[PDB]
RNA sequence: CGUGGAGGUCAGUGACGAAGCCUAGACCGUAAGGUCGGGUCGAACGGCCUCUAGUGCAGAUCUUGGUGGUAGUAGC
RNA sequence: AUGGUGAA
RNA sequence: GUUUGACCUCAAAUCAGGUAGGAGUACCCGCUGAACUUAUAUCAAUAAGCGGAGGAAAAGAAACCAACCGGGAUUGCCUUAGUAACGCGAGUGAAGCGGCAAAAGCUCAAAUUUGAAAUCUGGUACCUUCGGUGCCCGAGUUGUAAUUUGGAGAGGGCAACUUUGGGGCCGUUCCUUGUCUAUGUUCCUUGGAACAGGACGUCAUAGAGGGUGAGAAUCCCGUGUGGCGAGGAGUGCGGUUCUUUGUAAAGUGCCUUCGAAGAGUCGAGUUGUUUGGGAAUGCAGCUCUAAGUGGGUGGUUCCAUCUAAAGCUAAAUAUUGGCGAGAGACCGAUAGCGAACAAGUACAGUGAUGGAAAGAUGAAAAGAACUUUGAAAAGAGAGUGAAAAAGUACGU
C-alpha cells in the first residue's frame, strides 16, 4: 500500500516535512540495497509515496503565498493564470465594452425596436 | 573545421567564423529559407518534443478554464 | 503536414470536437411567442409563411392572422425632487400663480427660468398634490 | 499530388558516361544515389500527365431534355410489359399504373407500411430485395461502397405525413414526390420502367 | 441509415477506432449477453463482463463448456474462462481466449457500482 | 487555376447564415426597407430598381425622422436627392404602406 | 518492423540452439560416466506418440 | 515612421507631420500612443489602436502617408491601383472555372 | 477482343471452394481472346446494356527488382 | 539569375 | 537676498506598474527584385530576399460614377468583354451601367464651461474584484470634462408637447461532458470455427458502420427518435425583483439670434519607376509653392457632382499553414506524400544538403514437449495445428 493525499492534507508543515524526510531515508536505504535482490517494487512506491509528499508541500506553500497576497492588486505572475500570451493583453471586457457619453446617449434615444411586417 | 552548435548541435558551427552554418547560430533569426523546402521540414515545428504547444489546443477546447472539480 | 503526423502518433489525444449537427439545427432565442409556434421542421420562409410574418420586404430572387393577433394582444396589454417639491413650494406661497413675477423673482428664482417651464412645473407639482 | 515526384533532386549525367541519360538522383551511401528519376518510365517519378483537380466532372443539361427524359421514364412505369422487363416482380400486382388510397402517406410504422405494400402485391418485388445483397466485386470493398442491392419498389406521395420516415429503414424501397420525381430514382441505370406505387393524392396532382 | 452529421459510415474510420480504442473505451467494447433467465430477472439484455462474473460458452469448439472468468485480457479483446485451457504438449495450461460476444453469463458478481448500473440500465433487483 | 467546387457548400453555408440571423432576428424580416430607383444611362433609363436608402425628404413626408426610422428598419440615405416627383411619391406610399404593416414591440 | 523481428528472433534461435547442444553435450558425457542417470530420465521422459496417446 | 516605429516597438504610430528641413537633413514630428497605458485602453475614442490588427501601421503601410503611397483613393486617378499593385496581377492570372461551364 | 472503377441487371457464383497460378488436356472463334477437364491455393468474383481511363509492350545504350555464360577464371 | 556553404 | 524657491532641460535607481524581439508563414499588407522562356514589348510589379498581424488581411462610408426620368460605403461572382484602349504587327488588356451575396454608419480638428479642470494615470483602506467607492499624489490650462461633423450645427422662447437608467436569482441560448432508450443466437445440412444454404419467429423515425474462428438487422459495440443530468460563456430574452433622484438627460414642430471645415498641402516644374492604359494618371527625389460666395472632377458658353490634404467599423471575400470534423466513379506495397513498418530513420558529404530498402504466419503460438547425429549452423525420429503442400527464411 501507500500514502494517500487526502490523509496529508490534514498534517502540518513540519508533519510532513518528518514523513517525507523519513520516505527519502527509506528510499536511499533501499537504493543502496537495490543490488541485494533483483528487484524490490516498493521503491516505486517509496518515491510515489515522496512524489505525493512533495506536491502536497508544495500545494500548501503556494496556498500560503495566495493567502499572504489576498486583496492586492499586480500578484506575483506565477499566481495568475496561464489562458496565453495574445488574450492576457487586449482590451479585456471592461475597456472593450466602455462607450463615450455621445454613443451611450444616442443609443438611450433610439434603441433597436423589435417589430413584425405584417400588420 | 566545424563544432556542435549550442542552438541545434547539427556540428555545422564553423569554428573560423564563429557561426552555425544551419540553424544561422548566434543570429537572432533561425536561418531558413522557402528554396528549402526539404531544409524547412528537417526542422518545422513537430519533429521535435512541442513541451507546451501540444497541450494549447486541448487548452482552449476547454475554454481555458481554471479552478478545480467539484465531486 | 508534419506537425498532424506527429499529433496522430503523440498519445495526448486529439481534442474531438463534434458540432456538425448544431449547424443545421438552429434554435429561435428572440421572441417567446414565436418560439412556441416555431416550426424547425419548416424552414425559415416557410415558417415565416406559416405564422404570416413577412420573410423578407425586397421581391424574393428566384422562384418560389391565425397567429399574429397574439402579438397585438401584448401590444395593448415620473416624480419631482423634494429640493424641487420645496422650491416650487416657496414659488408657490411667495407669488401664488402670477407666473410673470416669478420669473423676476431674484430670490426665489436662482435660475432664470423662462415662465412656461415654472408654469409647468408648477402645474406638474399641483398636480400630485392640492 | 503536384508535389509527387518533383521532390526527388537529380540531374542528367549526359553522354559520355555509356548509360541512359535520364536524370539521376545524386549523393551516395543511401542506395538511392544514381537511381533514375524525373520521368514516367522511373519508378517512383512523376507519372505522364498528371491528374489535375480542374477536369470536368460535371455536365450541363439543357432542361427541356431533362423534363422530356423524366416524361419519358414516368410514361414507361405504366406499362406492364416494360416493367417487367426492368426486372421487377410485378407479375402479381393488381393494375398497372398502381394507385393507392390516400391514406397510405399518414402511416408512421414501418411494420404497419410493410405490411400494406405486401397486400397491394408488392410483396415479390420486397422479397427481391434482400436476398441479392451480394460484397462489392473488385476495389470498391473498401471505399464506402462494400454492400450493393437490387432497386425496390417506388412510392410516391402528394405530401409526407410520415411515410418517407416509415419506408425509409425497408431496403430497396425509396420515396419521393410528385414535384421533383428524379430521374435517377425513376429509371436507374438509363433503363426504363420502374415499379412505381403511386397514390390517390399524388395521381390526382400529377395531371 | 444514419442521419447525424457527426457520425461517419466509414470503415477505415472504424478500423482504427476500434484497435485505437482505450481500455475504457475497451471496457463498453467488452460486453457479453445475458442468460433469458437473468434477462427475465433483471429485465437487462447485455452487460460489462468482470473477472467475477460467470459465464456459459454457447459458440465456438468450446460449446457447452461454463465457469468463471480469470482474467478480463481487455488488450487482446479476449477474455479467459476457468476450466476452458489448452494443454500443451508438455504439459503446461493456458486458459483459451474467448471474445465476451460468443460466451452468454450465467451468474453476475453483485457490487454497489454493479447494482447502480443495474438501476440505471432500467433492470430490476 | 481556381475551380468553384464549393458552390452547393457555398450555397449551404449562406442559407446556414441566414438562417442563424433569422434566428437572433425573429421579428424584423432578416433586413430592412428599400427605396424604388430608376437606373441611369439611358439603355436602363426605363428600368426601375430597389435603391440604397429613402432620401431624408422621403422620410421626413412619410411622417418620421430619420433617427426613429432607422430603427424600425428604414434605409435611409443622406446623399441621394429627389429630382423627379413621381419616384419620390412611390417611395412616400411605399413608406405609409410600410409603416401601416409595421408592429412595434415596447420597450418593457 | 519485419526486420526488427526477423534479426531478433533469428539471434535467439542460434542461442538457444547453442545452449540445448551444450547442456545435451554435457549430459551424455555425465551419463557416460554415470549411466543410470539415463535410465531415470527415460523412466521419466516418453516420446508421447499418437498410439501412445490414444483416448480410448 | 518605420524608424521611429521600430525603435518604439511597444509604441503604435498613429500619425505624423512636417515640422523643419535643411539642406541635408529634413525633420518630422511622429505621434505615438502607448496602448498598454489603462488611459487609452479606457478611452472609448482611442482604445481601437490597442487592438492587435494595429499592430506597427507604418510597416505595412495603414499610415496616411502609407495610404497615399499606396495610391488607395476614389476616382479614375486611381482605378489602375485603387486596391494595391499585388492583388490585381493574382486577379488577372487567375482563370476562374465552374462546375457548369459556362 | 482485354483490364481498373461506376449505374443497372442475373431474388448470379462461392468453405460441398471465389480470385490467382501450373497444366507432354480438350472445346469455340480467321484472330485479339472465351469456356471447360486435372494439381496448389485460399474468400471474393463473374454472365449482359451503358458511363468512365493513370486501359493492353519486344526494344527506348529505358526505370525498379531478380538470375546466368564468362567462371570456380583473373585476383589475394 | 536568386538565396547560402567552403577554401594553398 | 553674495539668498531661497519655482519653470525648463539633462542623467542615475538590481525602484513600482508595463511592452518588442523569435517561431510559424497557404492567404494578406509594404520595400526590393533578375534569367531561361517569345517576336522597348515579354517571361514579369513573377521566382528568391527583407519587414509587419490576423482568422481572415487590405479597403470602406466619395474633392465617386455619370450627361441619364440620374445612381449613392467597401467587398466577391456573372455580365459588360476578349469590347474600349494600347501595340497598331506579334500580343496585352481594363472600368460605368445591369443582376446576384451581404448591408451600419460613425469618431476628431475647427466657434469660451469660465457662475467654479467639472477629465484622467498611479499608491493606499475596504467591497458585491475582467471592477466599484473614500483619501492621497501626480498628468493636464502649450487643454483633460458637455454637444457637432453640412446629412450641418449652436444660444434663447412657445407646445395645457413626448420620452427615460443601474445590479443580482431562476429560467432560455451556446460550449464541454456522463448516461438510458427493439428485436433468435430456434431447428436441419456442411464446415476447425457458421457470420454459409433451407425452414420457422421478431424490430425497423433503429437493414450507416465495426468486432465476434468464413458474407451477421435481430451476439456485442453501434445508428433513428426522444429522456435524465453536471461544469462553464453570456445579457441574445421571460419572469423574479433590489434600486430609482435630480429643478437630471434626450426627441419632434414653430418664432428669434448666431453659424466656425485638415498648407512644404493642391498645383506647376524637373528627374526615375508603373501600365497594353492614347491626358505616364498613380508612385518616388527636389528648385518653387495659393484662396476661401474657394478648390477638385467633367461635359460645354454655361451648367452637372463632391468637399481632399485626420481616423474607426462585423457581413458577403482568400486560404496547399494550424486545430477538429464529413466525403471520393482516386492509388493500393516498383502504386499512393520521400516515408502503410525503428521515415525525414539508416546512410554519404568539413557543410549548405541529398536520402532510400522494408506491410501480411496461424483464429487461437497451440512457436515443434521428448529421444537422438551433431566444433557452432542443420537435420532424423516424435508432436500441435484443417493445413508446417502456414516454420516466426511464415497469406498464394
Ligand atoms: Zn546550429
Amino acid at each position: 500500500a501507500g500514502v494517500k493525499a487526502y490523509e496529508l492534507r490534514t498534517k502540518s508543515k513540519e508533519q510532513l516535512a518528518s514523513q517525507l524526510v523519513d520516505l527519502k531515508k527509506e528510499l536511499a536505504e533501499l537504493k543502496v540495497q537495490k543490488l541485494s535482490r533483483p528487484s524490490l517494487p516498493k521503491i516505486k512506491t517509496v518515491r510515489k509515496s515522496i512524489a505525493c509528499v512533495l506536491t502536497v508541500i508544495n500545494e500548501q506553500q503556494r496556498e500560503a503565498v495566495r493567502q499572504l497576497y489576498k486583496g492586492k492588486k499586480y500578484q506575483p505572475k506565477d499566481l495568475r493564470a496561464k489562458k496565453t500570451r495574445a488574450l492576457r493583453r487586449a482590451l479585456t471586457k471592461f475597456e472593450a465594452s466602455q462607450v463615450t457619453e455621445k454613443q451611450r446617449k444616442k443609443q438611450i434615444a433610439f434603441p433597436q425596436r423589435k417589430y413584425a411586417i405584417k400588420a | 573545421s566545424h563544432t556542435l552548435c549550442n542552438r541545434c548541435g547539427r556540428r555545422s558551427f564553423h569554428v573560423q567564423k564563429k557561426t552555425c552554418s544551419s540553424c544561422g547560430y548566434p543570429a537572432a533569426k533561425t536561418r531558413s529559407y522557402n528554396w528549402g523546402a526539404k531544409a524547412k521540414r528537417r526542422h518545422t515545428t513537430g519533429t521535435g518534443r512541442m513541451r507546451y504547444l501540444k497541450h494549447v489546443s486541448r487548452r482552449f477546447k476547454n475554454g481555458f478554464q481554471t479552478g478545480s472539480a467539484s465531486k | 503536414s508534419v506537425r498532424k503526423r506527429k499529433m496522430n502518433r503523440s498519445s495526448v489525444g486529439k481534442a474531438t470536437r463534434r458540432n456538425k449537427d448544431k449547424q443545421r439545427k438552429i434554435n429561435i432565442q428572440s421572441n417567446p411567442i414565436i418560439a412556441a409556434n416555431w416550426d424547425y421542421s419548416l424552414t425559415m420562409a416557410q415558417n415565416y409563411k406559416k405564422l404570416g410574418l413577412r420573410a423578407k420586404l425586397q421581391t424574393p430572387a428566384g422562384g418560389k392572422e391565425t397567429e399574429v393577433v397574439k402579438k397585438l394582444e401584448e401590444l395593448a396589454s415620473r416624480s419631482q425632487s423634494e429640493r424641487e417639491e420645496e422650491w416650487l413650494e416657496k414659488l408657490y406661497k411667495k407669488h401664488g400663480d402670477d407666473y410673470k413675477k416669478m420669473f423676476f423673482d431674484k430670490k426665489l428664482n436662482i435660475y432664470q427660468q423662462s415662465e412656461g417651464d415654472l408654469k409647468r412645473r408648477l402645474l406638474r407639482w399641483k398636480k400630485r398634490n392640492g | 499530388s503536384e508535389k509527387a515526384g518533383h521532390q526527388t533532386s537529380a540531374e542528367s549525367w549526359g553522354t559520355g558516361r555509356a548509360v541512359a541519360r535520364i536524370p539521376r538522383v545524386g549523393g551516395g551511401g543511401t542506395g538511392r544515389s544514381g537511381q533514375g528519376a524525373f520521368g514516367n518510365m522511373c519508378r517512383g517519378g512523376r507519372m505522364f500527365a498528371p491528374t489535375k483537380t480542374w477536369r470536368k466532372w460535371n455536365v450541363k443539361v439543357n432542361h427541356n431534355e431533362k423534363r422530356y427524359a423524366t416524361a419519358s421514364a414516368i410514361a414507361a412505369t405504366a406499362v406492364a410489359s416494360l416493367v417487367l422487363a426492368r426486372g421487377h416482380r410485378v407479375e402479381k400486382i393488381p393494375e398497372i399504373p398502381l394507385v393507392v388510397s390516400t391514406d397510405l402517406e399518414s402511416i408512421q410504422k414501418t411494420k404497419e407500411a410493410v405490411a400494406a405494400l405486401k397486400a397491394v402485391g408488392a410483396h415479390s418485388d420486397l422479397l427481391k430485395v434482400l436476398k441479392s445483397k451480394k460484397l462489392r466485386a473488385g476495389k470498391g470493398k473498401y471505399r464506402n461502397r462494400r454492400w450493393t442491392q437490387r432497386r425496390g419498389p417506388l412510392v410516391v406521395y402528394a405530401e409526407d405525413n410520415g411515410i418517407v420516415k416509415a419506408l425509409r429503414n425497408v431496403p430497396g424501397v425509396e420515396t419521393a414526390n410528385v414535384a421533383s420525381l428524379n430521374l435517377l430514382q425513376l429509371a436507374p441505370g438509363a433503363h426504363l420502367g420502374r415499379f412505381v406505387i403511386w397514390t390517390e393524392a399524388a395521381f390526382t396532382k400529377l395531371d | 441509415a444514419k442521419q447525424s452529421l457527426d457520425v461517419s459510415s466509414d470503415r477505415r474510420k472504424a478500423r482504427k477506432a476500434y484497435f485505437t480504442a482505450p481500455s475504457s473505451q475497451r471496457r463498453v467494447l467488452l460486453s457479453a449477453p445475458l442468460s433469458k433467465e437473468l434477462r427475465a430477472q433483471y429485465g437487462i439484455k447485455a452487460l460489462p463482463i468482470r473477472r467475477d462474473d460467470e459465464v456459459l460458452v454457447v459458440r465456438g469448439s468450446k460449446k457447452g463448456q461454463e465457469g468463471k472468468i480469470s482474467s478480463v485480457y481487455r488488450l487482446k479483446f479476449a477474455v479467459q474462462v476457468d476450466k476452458v485451457t489448452k494443454e500443451k504438449v508438455n504439459g503446461a495450461s493456458v486458459p483459451i481466449n474467448l471474445h465476451p460476444s460468443k460466451l452468454v453469463i450465467t451468474k453476475l458478481h453483485l457490487d454497489k457500482d454493479r447494482k447502480a448500473l443495474i438501476q440505471r440500465k432500467g433492470g430490476k433487483l | 487555376v481556381k475551380v468553384h467546387f464549393d458552390q452547393a457548400g457555398k450555397k449551404v453555408s449562406r442559407r446556414n447564415a441566414r438562417a442563424t440571423r433569422a434566428a437572433k432576428i425573429a421579428p424584423r424580416p432578416l433586413d430592412l426597407l428599400r427605396p424604388v430607383v430608376r437606373a441611369p444611362t439611358v439603355k436602363y433609363n426605363r428600368k426601375v430598381r430597389a435603391g440604397r436608402g429613402f432620401t431624408l425628404a422621403e422620410v421626413k413626408a412619410a411622417g418620421l425622422t430619420a433617427a426613429y426610422a432607422r430603427t424600425i428598419g428604414i434605409a435611409v440615405d443622406h446623399r441621394r436627392q429627389n429630382r423627379n416627383q413621381e419616384i419620390f411619391d412611390a417611395n412616400v406610399q411605399r413608406l405609409k404602406e410600410y409603416q401601416s404593416k409595421i408592429i412595434v414591440f415596447p420597450r418593457n | 518492423n519485419k526486420l526488427k523481428r526477423q534479426e531478433i528472433f533469428a539471434d535467439i534461435k542460434h542461442e538457444k540452439n547453442k545452449e540445448r547442444h551444450t547442456m545435451r553435450r554435457k549430459r551424455a558425457k555425465e551419463e557416460r560416466e554415470n549411466p543410470e542417470l539415463r535410465e531415470q530420465r527415460l523412466k521419466e521422459n516418453v516420446t508421447q506418440t499418437i498410439e501412445n496417446t490414444r483416448v480410448y | 515612421e518605420e524608424r521611429v516605429g521600430r525603435r518604439a516597438a511597444n509604441l503604435r504610430v498613429l500619425n505624423s507631420y512636417w515640422v523643419n528641413q535643411d539642406s541635408t537633413y529634413k525633420y518630422f514630428e511622429v505621434i505615438l500612443v502607448d496602448p498598454q497605458h489603462k488611459a487609452i485602453r479606457r478611452d472609448a475614442r482611442y482604445n481601437w489602436i490597442c487592438d492587435p490588427v494595429h499592430k506597427h501601421r507604418e510597416a505595412r503601410g495603414l499610415t496616411a502617408t502609407g495610404k497615399k503611397s499606396r495610391g488607395i483613393n476614389k476616382g479614375h486617378k486611381f482605378n489602375n491601383t485603387k486596391a494595391g499593385r499585388r492583388k490585381t496581377w493574382k486577379r488577372q492570372n487567375t482563370l476562374s472555372l465552374w462546375r457548369y461551364r459556362k
